[PDB]
């Protein structure tokens, strides 16, 4: 009868708490995927060659939001977003609650 | 009518598997039964049951032959004890009055009162071996006729699946298991399958880290002199850091129990209360008190050596003997390539130009739904075993705790960066941090003369941790953390 609109509280909740901190979310994405590639390539490569990420873009600097360039897309990374985004309800609010956590310690 | 063909073919099923686990799980089964019963009467006719079940757990060779011994004597007593309720027996012409002592000679401190042993009853010379003419003969008996029957259905369940074994033609399986499918390839594939996995090979993985704890527990629970030799023993053992170096003193370690077990129980049994001789430390000149002669484990009558302190070491004593065989049998490679390759690993490794050797797949991204609960527990965990540190110095207020409180600052001060080096220097550390504990143990139960739960919590807390950082899944957190 009401798990509805619960439901519905509970995803705008979610929605609204990943809104009001969007900046350290996507700062957070774009360390996570600069990470793997680095793994990767030290896995493969030599030299983790910070600039790596550098002369990488330079191929094809300040933009905050670097998601709508997509650079570098290996299949398992998207499998994990995917396995995340599938993630069942009141775990994304742990998630959210997670990132306004790391997002504002000194506040907290 | 409609459902019995099902139900039957199930209930097929959960006979045979209650067969094959029985079979599997027998001899602990049998030997704590035993245990308990000796504990449950004290007397002499069952120091042999002791004897027995305490010199063939270590040695499995003389299994065979310890199972047969108790299953004659428990029927020698159990004549013995029904022989001895006719009404012919007459304990009264048997029975002695031991005389009262005096001020001057073998006197007890506590004269006014010398309600004990020998003085306020009249002493038989056989309740001190067994028989006790009790009436019903059925709750008397019940230890024995139990016994009895576990020694049977002991050898009733070896040649059923003999029997098994031979009709419909088989073999013994030699992946001694519930699933015999789940191997360490299926280990990191599903929950389900790690489930699987540790059902199956738990104690062979952690066996030790199990071996400790059961010390640990044996001397917190016991918390006496035994317990301090039990603890001199552990840190001896422990001082031996690397895996196959304790390999080669765990036969002594085994045999040190049996002997032991074996004279505690020889303690609890106490001297012939017939001649009516005291022990030497009630005398007139005697300096030892009730306190200190309880703390001590020594024969006394007005106080009695509590005999279920017994369980404890037979727990250890059983443990220390699967981990034995544990030992004998994980260099067999028959059984190391199936959830096997038990080795420690170097520790001058780096997860730099190392990440394409390991055999493990990588589970930093989270790609299966297991892989969450790898990086909260390979990764997260450390910081919750600092969190346990930091607990453990501050709810019992003492002198110790200022060793937690250090090592919790240090830590969690120096931590992020230490996980960057080498596992050698961090693996030190951890090593000293272990000796302080053990050490705290050690003193907290010499001063007795406090009730260690939390350190023994920290102890298996830091073993754990230990046990992770020499783990092929930490490299990857490595990598992950030079990333
Ligand atoms: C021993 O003492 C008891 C009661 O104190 C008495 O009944 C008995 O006759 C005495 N003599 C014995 C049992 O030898
Ligand atoms: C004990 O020995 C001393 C000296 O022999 C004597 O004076 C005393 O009466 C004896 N009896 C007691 C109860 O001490």
């Amino acid at each position: 009868f009401t798990w509805v609109l619960f439901l519905a509280t509970v995803d705008s909740f979610t929605t609204w708490l990943n809104s009001i901190s969007r900046e350290h979310i996507d700062i957070s994405t774009v360390l996570r995927i600069e990470r793997c590639m680095l793994t990767r390539e030290i896995k493969k490569g030599n030299v983790p060659t910070r600039e790596s990420i550098h002369m990488y873009y330079q191929n094809h600097l300040t933009a905050s939001d670097l998601l709508m360039s997509k650079m570098f897309h290996d299949d398992e990374l998207e499998e994990s977003e995917k396995f995340y985004v599938d993630q069942p309800r009141f775990l994304l609010l742990f998630y959210a609650m997670y990132n306004t956590l790391v997002a504002r310690s000194e506040m907290v | 009518t409609v459902l019995f063909l099902k139900f039957l073919e199930y209930f097929h099923k959960l006979q045979v598997f209650m067969w094959w686990i029985l079979e599997l799980h027998i001899i602990k089964i049998v030997s704590s039964y035993i245990i308990w019963v000796t504990v449950k009467e004290v007397s002499l006719f069952n120091y042999v049951f002791l004897i027995s079940w305490a010199f063939a757990l270590p040695y499995a060779k003389l299994r065979r032959a310890a199972s047969s011994v108790c299953t004659v004597w428990t029927c020698v007593i159990i004549v013995c004890k029904m022989l001895y309720q006719l009404q012919t027996i007459k304990p009264e012409n048997f029975s002695v009055n031991c005389s009262l002592p005096n001020e001057n000679q073998t006197n007890i401190p506590l004269h006014e009162l010398n309600k004990s042993l020998l003085y306020s009853a009249p002493v038989d010379p056989t309740e001190w071996v067994g028989l006790r003419k009790s009436s019903p003969l059925l709750v008397y008996l019940r230890n024995n006729l139990l016994m009895l029957a576990i020694l049977a259905f002991e050898v009733t369940v070896y040649r059923h699946q003999e029997y098994y074994r031979g009709r419909n033609n088989l073999t013994a399986p030699v992946s001694k298991t519930i699933f015999h499918d789940i191997t360490r390839l299926h280990l990191d594939d599903g929950l389900i399958n790690c489930a699987k996995y540790f059902v199956n090979y738990f104690f062979y993985k952690f066996g030790l880290e199990t071996c400790f704890l059961m010390s640990v527990n044996v001397i917190g629970q016991r918390m006496d002199f035994y317990a301090m030799i039990h603890a001199c023993w552990l840190i001896g053992v422990l001082y031996r850091r690397r895996r196959k170096a304790i390999a080669e003193v765990w036969p002594k370690y085994c045999c040190f129990l049996a002997c032991i077990i074996t004279f505690q129980y020889f303690v609890c049994i106490g001297i012939p209360p017939a001649p009516c001789r005291d022990y030497p430390w009630r005398f007139k000149g005697a300096y030892f008190n009730d306190n200190i002669i309880k703390w001590l484990y020594f024969p006394d009558f007005i106080v009695r050596p509590n005999p279920v302190f017994l369980v404890y070491d037979f727990m250890l004593l059983l443990c220390a003997s699967l981990q034995r065989q544990i030992f004998e049998d994980e260099n067999k490679a028959a059984v190391r390539i199936m959830a096997g390759d038990n080795v420690e690993i170097c520790m001058n490794l780096d997860a730099a130009s190392f990440s394409q050797h390991n055999p493990v797949p990588d589970f930093i991204h989270c790609r299966s739904y297991l892989d969450m609960s790898k990086v909260i527990i390979f990764s997260y965990l450390f910081w919750f075993v600092l969190t346990i540190i930091f607990i453990t110095g501050t709810t019992r207020i003492s002198i110790f705790c200022m060793g937690y409180l250090v090592a919790c600052f240090y830590f969690l001060l120096f931590g992020g960066d230490l996980l960057l080096k080498p596992i050698k220097s961090i693996l030190r550390y951890w090593d000293w941090l272990i000796a302080y504990n053990v050490f705290v143990i050690t003193m907290k139960n010499i001063l007795s003369i406090a009730g260690i739960i939390w350190d023994s919590i920290c102890f298996a807390f830091l073993l754990l941790q230990r046990r992770v950082f020499m783990s092929y899944y930490f490299l990857h957190v490595v990598a992950d953390i030079k990333a």
